[PDB]
RNA sequence: GCAGU
């Protein structure tokens, strides 16, 4: 079966056999950054592509060149953990091998004079840890992926949003990856207009004249010509028949045969069929047929050299009789059939003022740089650098692909710059769409919208840095010292490092990691964000980008999204969702070849998802594969309908394909409303890890995937046997099958003990395996925070009853019994670092000392002689943690305290107490103290003590891992030596250091002895190489901020118990604040006396229709009911046959469930270990949308001898009398969310005030003051509370002379105010007067 | 100079050293972050705290629960002055140290200084003037405020994480306005419409509805009682159920034309629970005010009648007593939502099969060209909405009267005691629009643009919604959520414009 | 932290101000000194008020 | 409208406080206006009894 | 920026 998952097997109620296992959930981040940093030979991705994009850098003249050979990534100076402790970025140095090639002065082809190649250093790039996070200035950050608009061309419209006339106005838009936007559009009178960078619009033919097209070439491109070969007969007209489609023929058509349609009729396609079947191509038209027709060619008089008719000029009868004198047989004319063809280009050329290339370039220049006089070689360089220069415009590979795919070209690859035919084809497709021959694009289709991830954004910022360097190198190669300099005298690392640094630290998408539980991390890494640089802004994003498109099915979760202002802008990647090679989300589907649903899987993106018919995952099918129903529900084009079995092309790969990893953990998701499911998926990510992790009795089976794919747990890399288990480490003796030759064969796993998360929780790894037991590859070795035997345990299985209890659960409140506080269920450890920074003031240095002025001697009891607290010291609020004093001067005390000094003689001290104290309300244990001392500052006794502790710990850990590895190497040597020439009773006496030089006869295994001895010697060498480095990193100085002398960081560990106010929740959106902690004897209780742990409200179920929280309860009653039977069989010490029988009955139960747990193969010891793990309730798995039916829940309730209705009779704890109706009692999985009332409660009487305005400061960190804002002032104005309002304005915020008087009056027993003018009004009168305006106060 | 006065008014804004535009003099005084709106019309305020709210159903209408550790900071100068005055501290420095150490005497002082001292409780957004109400604090030991249940509807406050700010009125005028103008006992009518806003709600309404209903063959039916006290005796002794139809001697007073209360004693055909509830009804009200199953509107009408007839001082007592007795008899009810409470009508599958057959015949009428896709779409929509209304009517007809029970052997139907129906019919929580999605079908859903999809969700939440039905429902769920999140910034702006005009 | 409604300017307190507890301490010390110098001979009490 | 009537009050403190501070303040300056603190906002701005 | 109401 397994070994870690037959300790305790979760009974699966899933019924559809899974075809694709859930992928590695963090492969988005890791695959993206791997594509960024790794070496690319062909130069397509990451750093190699960014170097080849810029290099070789040629000089302005061409005498020297700077080319790029290769790059390398250095070794990071500090480990991940050393970067988290020293508060520095975990990065790697970028060592680029450059080459300066210099020629002679006059060379034939650029023949070289010298080549100077060397390894320049340009910046450090932050490395990504093996869990997808970045350690940047010590904090772990996640660069959230971005859903942005794919580069390409997009045709769209406004649906009569303009001119109030119902005329849809179309617009094409070329969006490059990097470059300038290019818009074409139709105005309400069908004139094509162009815009660049969304500035004011030109006529669209101005850009056609910027290209070298003349007017007749423009009309040749955008039209087809009708030709009048004016024969003897009046205007003998050449004709193709289909031009006659759908118009009111007021002229008759006669050509050697019938008069086809009489004058004054509209003609139909059968008339065109008639004209093409009798084969007439040359007809006779009336004379006025040219009146209105627009000429196509520039008709000139060869007699006089004068153009008698310009192109795009409306031919008339007088002008026709004019040019007919010149002897012109053929008259070309633009064929404009209304409602099939447009005058748009001709009526556009009638508007623009330009008639040649230079005038159009000048008009584009006046559009672009207005008020600057345009010259020829300035305008004709501006236009050529807008769209057609490969360094100022990039329609990238995905942009070129989408561009060619829109215009229906055959190639997917091309150039990154625009061309003549690209712009012509965009205008042509826009005109086609205007003529009804196409349809506008959907801008929020997930095939018009793509994923830009950490490894692409980082490459973009690195390329920005490289071009900031390229400009400087071009400014440097234009000098005359080119014969003495090396390429590292030209490269400033600060541009590159500053670009990469600001992206990784201070971007909108590089976010402080949400580290509450494993789920918070694993769903912050799978985050998609429409916001960010190059995306939307949450204030200007409409209702339509925030919607659930039909193309999010399988690519983006519909449920998991925020609830505030950015909803639908922050999305969560669904479970099986993947990215294309271009960044388009694709999702897997099983091919259905002939009705047999093949287990072959194909990842379809959103554009190719609509060509097919795709069956549901809920579609029934036999073992053969055919759909047993005959009308399968499928998705054809974005709409859903029933199809025959033969039409179906693909099928969903799973039922949790559509929901994210956060919403796939909600059991019975199919019974909750989508609002409540959204709230539950958002509130699971806020649960804090409790002391002892408790698995869900009702889960969905995704617990193990979420707990393993997040790096919170310790997973065995190679299988083996646990050689040594300990709360701080696990030592695994690897199996002989899995160890390489020349290797100790021992894996050591050092566990994270009691460290601070980003959200001040405790992350702490507990060993799961026992000593000597066998482990496999992939088995969870040590739990993490919120992890129970490798499953994801975000909360505790509290026994709930749904009944109203005396109003204490009114309006979503939670009644909690005292046995939840007794049993320490939702007690959570929280770790806070507090920093005491001894700085260098200008009056002198602040010192960390224990002789603090005017403080008690009992307050300094917990400080050591160096002024710092002891480790293990139980501190409460106000206690001094780090004793510090700042030197002060210029006292200038008032005469009364001067006399007070004269009488008693206590002379004031020159120093001020600035020590670090525990914040009020916080009470915990000091668990760590770090002292960072600036180099040159002498270390106090505590810093030297901490350093000797660190050196002893480093030396002891390195020596212990060397002892472990060398013991494994010697065990392997002993195993090899007894494989042939066995000295097993001679080798036990020979000491271990003598076994290397023991020559064995060399059949083959002497090569093994060579490699093991070499491994041992290099292990001994590496131990010293690591120990000296650890010693020099410990005893070295710290690179602190300038001005600070030392920093003492005290790590408090608080234990927050549950209390009224703490927000608790379930997985189904049923949040609630604890309103009372009720005694055990006050709770309702069943006929056996078991009281109820938590009493929830029935009224919170039916209106917000989260029925899942009922079924989870009814099934959690069933699960625990199984456990309460196994526990009973474990108390009577029943034989293992009866336990095996009952556990097999509990695992066999269900209607054609997909799992088979056969306990016939379990040994009796494995059955007993399983039954001991199941005595607290059998964990049940209800997968999302194929989970447990209500009939199966009732069958499980019958198995555990429970009432199948899920409802028992309770009795009141206080009065002992039975509640009149049966109450729903069961086991709901409750979560303690991170909104704790300890961190919410805050109050001030007075305190620090603001600087410019004298109002109180902001928040509970700055001691607060509540904003009595504008709506509350209207509330006090709606009552007649004029004095309450006045004292809220004057003597509580701003009346500086008035609030001190108010305090002294409240103290002297006189509740009276003397309000003056608020200081903000004086600030306002002084700020209006600093404008040229005289505002006054009259009297 | 023009960038100093108004940056960005003429052309390009000057940006310095962060590539962010410099804040000019005109930007200091204008906008949502200018002096006028951010520092002069509303401002941060001393003597103000904030915490999470919890129920505290034991309170009277004028009381809040204030944490001792919040009230010790909000009232610090009051405690300093009372320590100086009572001789317990020789100085204000000594009193400060005593409050800092939290001696046992500063808690007695703190009980003294808050005695008749109101505090204002405020839940932002303060949409109307009942979003700030005064309360007398009762010192509790928690860290969360205990907000009386009856005022929650005024604040729009549920206890799912809401926080509220507490402000201390310092002066005698401020205390007397908190007591006379803003106290929650003065605020029992709404200023928008004259209707009660201190009004019972989900648990209270459900308790009073369960108590005031009648059952057909209930325990203790038919006896004759000497009054409400004997009815309470029988119920507490377990000699009669709260719904037993019974005959109670009721004395009721009516305000005569002169203005005093004249009595009348009559045997009323009642139930035991209405007799019990009569004990809390003040005197000038008639017996017809409780002799009915009391839903939310009947209770609101009870309170409005008491306010018009008797006045404010009897009405606050009646409101607190109504809350206590509703909570009590909802606790005794054991009213619980199970999964069998959502009874699906057994006609749902055949109604849905009939509608599927009908849309198949309209589909073959479309395949045979008799109807265009527009009228086909409309007819399929109407014969799905007819099926939805049929399923809802069959569900509610099954759900409202499933209680058939025996009176002297003869079966007899009565109103259902189903918990889902008892909550909906009370008006406690929910309407038939949600019961229809629990036990009926949840019908036609719309696309993101508003065009309703031609095939409905033929499932409910008691059964499952499959992957496609659930995705189709998320279409409209997120639209509702985005409109909720984006129309508060429009209604607040309308309210602001109206306030500044009027 | 890219939070527009907040700025660096409204976390900076005015340190030059005097705490109203210290204002009350100063006025109480004035009162106490005035009484305990009223408990003396006017000559020497004025010598102390004058010195 | 409620905006065009809020901005057209005879009290420039209320109108400048409402919105379009710049237009209101320039109109009030070149008009040499006077505001007698008669409504509620002008007495909340200056810290008086309403 | 990210959450809570
Ligand atoms: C080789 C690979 C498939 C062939 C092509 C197809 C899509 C191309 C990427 C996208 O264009 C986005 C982005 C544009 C930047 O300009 C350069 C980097 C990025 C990541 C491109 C790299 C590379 O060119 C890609 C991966
Ligand atoms: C059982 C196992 C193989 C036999 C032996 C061989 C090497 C031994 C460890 C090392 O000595 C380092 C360290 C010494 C401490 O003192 C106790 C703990 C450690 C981890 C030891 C545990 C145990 O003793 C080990 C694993
Ligand atoms: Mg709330």
């Amino acid at each position: 079966y397994s070994y870690t998952e037959k300790k305790r097997i979760r009974k699966d109620f899933g019924k559809r056999p899974q075809v694709l296992d859930v992928p590695y959930l963090l492969s988005i981040q890791l695959d993206s950054f791997q594509k960024f940093i790794e070496q690319d030979p062909e130069g397509q991705y990451g750093l190699e592509a960014a170097f080849r994009s810029v290099f070789p850098i040629q000089s302005y003249s061409g005498n020297s060149e700077l080319q790029y050979v290769s790059y390398r990534l250095g070794e990071p100076v500090f480990d991940v953990q050393e970067c988290q402790i020293r508060g520095v970025t975990y990065s790697a140095p970028l060592r680029v091998k450059l080459r300066l090639v210099i020629y002679e002065r006059e060379a034939p082809e650029g023949t070289v004079k010298d080549i100077k190649e060397q390894e320049v250093y340009m910046g450090e790039i932050p490395l990504m840890t093996d869990n997808g996070t970045f350690v940047i200035n010590g904090t772990e950050r996640v660069i959230v992926s971005q859903l942005h608009r794919s580069p390409g061309v997009f045709f769209d419209s406004d649906k009569g949003k303009t001119h109030s006339s119902g005329k849809v106005l179309y617009n094409a838009r070329i969006i490059p990856y990097r470059g300038s936007w290019l818009d074409f559009e139709f105005d309400p009178k069908d004139n094509l207009f162009v815009r660049i960078d969304r500035r004011r619009k030109l006529p669209a033919t101005i850009i056609l004249r910027a290209l070298n097209y003349t007017t007749e070439q423009i009309l040749d491109l955008f039209f087809e010509k009708v030709i009048f070969e004016i024969r003897d007969n009046k205007l003998q007209m050449e004709l193709v028949p289909e031009r006659l489609r759908g118009e009111t023929a007021s002229f008759d058509i006669e050509a050697n045969g019938k008069v086809y349609v009489e004058k004054g009729r509209r003609i139909t396609a059968r008339h065109i069929r008639q004209l093409e079947k009798d084969d007439v191509k040359l007809i006779e038209v009336p004379v006025e047929y040219i009146a209105g027709k627009v000429v196509a060619k520039d008709y000139i008089d060869e007699s006089t050299g004068e153009l008698i008719c310009a192109a795009n000029m409306e031919l008339s009868l007088d002008l026709l009789a004019k040019l007919s004198q010149s002897g012109h047989k053929r008259i070309e004319t633009l064929f404009t059939n209304d409602l099939d063809h447009g005058p748009y280009i001709s009526e556009t050329l009638r508007v623009d003022p330009t008639n040649d290339r230079l005038s159009a370039l000048v008009e584009i220049y006046r559009m672009m740089r207005p008020g600057e006089p345009p010259t020829r070689e300035a305008a004709e360089s501006l236009f050529e650098n807008l769209f057609f220069s490969e360094d100022r415009y990039d329609l990238s590979a995905v942009g070129r692909m989408k561009f060619n795919r829109s215009l229906l070209r055959e190639e997917i690859e091309g150039s990154g710059i625009l061309s003549k035919d690209d712009i012509i084809d965009v205008m042509k497709k826009l005109i086609d769409i205007r003529n009804g021959k196409g349809e506008v694009d959907d801008i929020d289709h997930l095939g018009n919208r793509r994923i830009r991830s950490v490894g692409e954004m980082a490459e973009n910022q690195f390329r920005v840095g490289l071009v900031r360097v390229e400009r400087a190198v071009k400014e440097r190669l234009s000098l005359g010292d080119l014969d003495t300099l090396m390429p590292q005298d030209m490269i400033n690392a600060k541009p590159i490092s500053a670009a990469v640094k600001e992206f990784f630290g201070s971007s909108q998408l590089s976010q402080f990691m949400d580290q509450n539980n494993p789920l918070s991390e694993i769903t912050h890494k799978r985050r998609i964000s429409a916001l960010g640089p190059g995306g939307l802004t949450r204030e200007r994003a409409g209702f339509e980008v925030r919607d659930v498109h039909p193309t999010h099915y399988g690519r983006v979760c519909p449920i998991e999204t925020p609830e505030g202002p950015n909803i639908g802008l922050i999305n969560s990647l669904s479970v099986y969702a993947q990215t294309n090679e271009y960044g388009f989300l694709e999702t897997p589907y099983r091919k259905v070849t002939d009705g047999v649903v093949t287990d072959e899987i194909h990842y379809l993106s959103a554009i190719e998802e609509g060509n097919y018919v795709i069956a549901q995952a809920n579609s029934n099918l036999d073992e053969e594969g055919h759909f047993v129903e005959d009308l399968v529900t499928c998705r054809s084009k974005g709409e859903s309908s029933l199809f025959s079995r033969d039409q179906v092309d693909y099928m969903d790969v799973s039922t949790q394909q559509v929901v994210s990893v956060g919403a796939s953990l909600i059991p019975f998701l199919e019974h909750d409303d989508a609002n409540r499911a959204l709230m539950g998926a958002n509130m699971q990510r806020q649960a804090v890890p409790t002391l002892r992790a408790d698995k869900p009795l009702v889960g969905t089976g995704m617990e193990r995937a979420v707990a393993v794919d997040s790096g919170v747990t310790a997973v065995a890399k190679r299988g083996g046997v646990v050689q040594y288990v300990d709360a701080s480490r696990i030592v695994i003796k690897v199996n002989e099958d899995e160890m390489y030759p020349g290797e100790a064969g021992i894996d050591i796993y050092n566990l994270t003990k009691y460290t601070r998360s980003n959200q001040n929780t405790c992350i702490n790894q507990m060993p799961c395996v026992s000593l000597g037991e066998p482990v496999e590859r992939g088995d969870v070795l040590a739990d993490g925070p919120s992890t129970d035997l490798g499953e994801l345990a975000l909360g505790q299985n509290m026994r709930v009853a749904f009944m109203p209890w005396n109003g204490y659960n009114f309006e979503d409140s939670i009644l909690v019994s005292e046995r939840v506080v007794q049993e320490d269920r939702f007690t959570t450890i929280h770790i806070q670092e507090l920093a005491c920074v001894s700085r260098d003031t200008k009056l002198g240095p602040e010192e960390i000392t224990a002789d603090i002025p005017n403080v008690g001697e009992a307050a300094l009891s917990k400080l050591d002689e160096s002024g710092i607290v002891y480790i293990g010291a139980e501190v409460t609020g106000g206690d001094i943690l780090v004793g510090k004093v700042t030197p002060k001067g210029e006292t200038q005390l008032t005469p009364e305290e001067k006399l007070l000094r004269a009488i008693f003689g206590e002379k004031a001290s020159d120093v001020k107490d600035s020590s670090l104290r525990v914040p009020n309300g916080v009470s915990g244990t000091v668990i760590d103290v770090q002292v960072f001392t600036r180099d040159g500052v002498e270390k106090d006794k505590r810093a030297l003590e901490i350093e000797e502790m660190q050196l002893k710990q480093a030396k002891k850990d390195l020596s212990e891992e060397l002892q472990i590895l060398e013991a494994g190497l010697f065990s392997r040597i002993r195993a090899v030596l007894v494989a042939g020439g066995v000295e097993a009773e001679k080798l036990d006496k020979l000491p271990r250091d003598r076994w290397l030089e023991l020559g064995l006869t060399d059949e083959e295994k002497q090569n093994q002895l060579e490699q093991l001895a070499e491994q041992y010697d290099e292990l001994k060498h590496e131990f010293e190489k690591k120990l000296e480095a650890k010693r020099r990193k410990i005893t070295q100085g710290d690179d602190l901020a300038p001005g600070v002398l030392k920093i003492v960081k005290v790590y408090l560990a608080v234990k927050r118990r549950i209390q009224p106010g703490d927000k608790m929740a379930g997985r189904h959106g049923n949040k609630g604040v604890i309103s009372k902690i009720n005694p055990i004897e006050d709770m309702p209780y069943d006929e056996n006396g078991t009281p109820v742990d938590i009493v929830l409200n029935p009224l919170g179920v039916p209106s917000r229709m989260n029925i899942g929280q009922i079924l989870e309860t009814h099934l959690g009653m069933a699960a625990k009911g199984i456990g309460d039977k196994i526990n009973a069989m474990l108390k009577q010490q029943q034989e293992v046959a009866k336990l095996r029988e009952f556990i097999q009955r509990a695992y066999d139960l269900g209607a054609d469930v997909r799992q088979k747990v056969d306990l016939s193969t379990f040994s009796d010891e494995e059955v007993m270990r399983l039954a001991e793990n199941l005595r607290k309730g059998m964990p049940i798995a209800t997968p999302v949308f194929d989970g447990a039916k209500e009939a199966e829940i009732k069958e499980l309730l019958k198995l555990g001898d429970l009432p199948t209705s899920g409802q028992i009779r309770l009795y009141d704890g206080r009065t002992g009398e039975q509640f009149e109706r049966p109450v729903t009692v069961g086991y709901m999985y409750m979560l303690k969310l991170n909104h704790l009332v300890d961190d919410k409660m805050h109050a001030r009487s007075t305190g620090s005030y603001s600087l410019v305005t004298q109002q109180p400061l902001g928040g509970k960190a700055q001691f607060g003051g509540q904003r009595f804002g504008e709506m509350e002032v209207w509330a006090l104005e709606a009552y007649g509370a004029a004095y309450t309002l006045q004292e809220m304005l004057t003597v509580k915020s701003d009346d500086v002379n008035g609030r001190t008087k108010m305090y002294k009056n409240i103290v002297d027993g006189n509740h009276q105010m003397e309000p003056g003018m608020p200081e903000s009004f004086n600030v306002l009168l002084k700020e209006i007067r600093s404008l040229g305006i005289n505002i006054e106060l009259e009297d | 100079v023009d960038a100093l006065l108004d940056n960005g008014r003429r052309g390009r804004a000057i940006t310095g050293s962060n590539k962010r535009p410099l804040k000019s003099l005109a930007d200091m005084i204008k906008g949502k972050q200018g002096r006028f709106r951010q520092n002069l019309l509303g401002k941060r305020v001393d003597y103000s705290g904030r915490s999470v709210i919890t129920v505290g159903p034991y309170l009277r209408l004028h009381q809040c629960g204030l944490p001792k550790k919040m009230a010790l900071e909000l009232f610090k100068p009051f405690i300093y002055g009372k320590l100086e005055l009572r001789g317990l501290a020789t100085t204000i420095k000594a009193a400060k140290k005593m409050v800092e150490r939290e001696e046992a005497v500063v808690w007695d002082i703190l009980d003294e200084v808050i005695r008749e001292h109101p505090v204002l409780l405020n839940r932002a957004p303060t949409l109307h003037r009942l979003g700030i109400q005064a309360f007398e604090p009762v010192l509790i030991e928690g860290k969360a405020i205990q907000l009386h249940p009856l005022v929650c509807a005024a604040y729009n406050a549920d206890f799912d994480g809401d926080q509220m700010a507490v402000h201390v009125p310092l002066t005698l005028e401020a205390q007397l306005e908190a007591r006379a103008l803003m106290m929650s006992t003065n605020n029992i009518l709404s200023p928008a419409n004259g209707e009660p806003i201190i009004v019972p709600s989900q648990d209270v309404v459900l308790g009073l509805y369960y108590m005031t209903r009648d059952c057909v063959n209930a325990k203790g039916e038919g006896m004759v009682l000497t009054g409400p006290k004997e009815a309470e005796r029988l119920y507490r002794s377990g000699l009669a159920s709260l719904h037993a139809r019974v005959k109670v001697r009721i004395t009721e007073y009516e305000k005569d034309a002169n203005g005093e209360l004249v009595a009348k004693t009559s045997l009323k055909d009642t139930t035991v629970g209405r007799a019990i509830l009569w004990m809390i009804v003040p005197k000038g009200l008639p017996y017809s005010i409780v002799n009915q199953a009391l839903g939310k509107k009947a209770i609101s009408k009870m309170l409005n009648t008491c306010y018009r007839i008797l006045g404010l001082k009897p009405t606050v007592i009646f409101a607190d007593q109504i809350m206590y007795t509703g909570f009590a008899y909802a606790a005794r009810s054991g009213a619980s939502v199970g999964i069998d409470d959502m009874v699906i009508p057994e006609k749902k599958h055949e109604i849905i099969s009939e509608a599927e057959a009908e849309v198949a015949e309209i589909q073959e009428q479309f395949q045979s060209g008799l109807v265009t896709a527009g009228e086909r779409y409309n007819k399929v929509i109407d014969i799905w909405a007819a099926a939805n209304d049929r399923v809802s009517k069959a569900m509610m007809d099954n759900l409202q009267t499933e209680t058939v029970i025996n009176r002297d052997g003869q079966e007899e139907k009565q109103v259902s005691f189903n918990s889902i129906y008892m909550m909906a019919d009370s008006g406690a929580r929910g309407s038939a629009a949600q019961i229809r999605q629990l036990a009926g079908m949840r019908g036609l859903m719309a696309k993101p643009d508003g065009s309703i999809i031609e095939t409905p969700i033929t499932a409910n939440f008691r059964e499952g919604l499959n992957v496609l039905q659930y995705f189709i429902s998320t279409h409209g769920a997120r639209k509702g959520l985005a409109d909720t999140a984006l129309k508060t910034a429009n209604s607040g702006y309308l309210t602001r414009r109206l306030v500044d005009v009027a | 932290g890219d939070d527009e409604d907040s700025h660096l300017g409204d976390f900076i307190e005015d340190t030059t101000l005097e705490l109203p507890l210290d204002s009350a301490t100063t006025e109480s010390l004035r009162a106490a000194t005035h009484d305990v110098l009223a408990g003396l001979t006017a000559r020497e009490a004025k010598v102390l008020r004058m010195r | 409208g409620i905006t065009k009537a809020s901005l057209a009050t005879e009290s420039f403190i209320s109108a400048a406080s409402f919105q379009e501070t710049t237009r209101v303040l320039t109109e009030a300056a070149v008009a040499g206006k006077r505001d007698e603190l008669r409504g509620l906002k002008e007495n909340v701005i200056v810290g008086r009894l309403i």
